DNA sequence: CCTGCATGTGAAAAT
DNA sequence: GATTTTCACATGCAG
């Protein structure tokens, strides 16, 4: 049996499936996001593609203020 | 000159600790600018991702919502 | 005990 | 080539 070696295991699996999850997310979240082209083909780092989230965060909460402003109008 | 075993590695460890140190400071920008993501979660990666994406929706669906609003006040 | 987040490191991609 | 950068991983540990 040995539930300290089948507990060791689960942590390991379970830290995969919460990778699994977290990867999923991120890249639902980064379809949505205007990313840059790939150019040459390379990979755009996780970084650089949380500064694209941010971006278009702060872009269209001032298209919105912009509207308002014109509706207020 | 060629780097050492020890240079390669803490270099190795110096790199890998700036890239999370600015991942982390990203974090607490989505933290402060998504109204519904809390400073408790600032280090839940899944849950940064998610409310993220959920506040871009509203944002997006807000945008469609006063566009209509500006073509109905000009009628 | 469990889990979610933190760490350095192996391996691979980019420079 | 050698180095840097990035991702994924197995693990330690606070709460």
């Amino acid at each position: 049996d040995d539930p300290v070696k089948v507990r060791k295991w689960k942590h390991v699996q379970m830290e995969k499936i919460r990778r699994i999850n977290t990867k999923e997310a991120f890249e639902r979240l980064i379809k949505s996001v205007r990313t840059p082209p790939k150019e040459n083909g390379k990979r755009i780092p996780k970084h650089i593609l949380l500064t694209c989230v941010m971006n278009d965060i702060k872009s269209i909460r001032s298209a919105n203020e912009a509207l308002q402003h014109i509706l207020d109008d | 000159m060629k780097l050492t075993d020890g240079q390669i590695r803490i270099n190795h460890v110096s790199s890998e600790k700036k890239r999370r140190e600015l991942e982390r400071a990203i974090f607490d920008e989505l933290v402060a600018v998504v109204p519904d993501l809390q400073p408790q979660e600032s280090r839940s990666e899944l849950i940064i991702y998610l409310k993220s994406l959920s506040y871009l929706s509203w944002l997006y669906e807000r945008n469609e919502k006063l566009r209509k609003q500006i073509i109905a006040k000009h009628e």
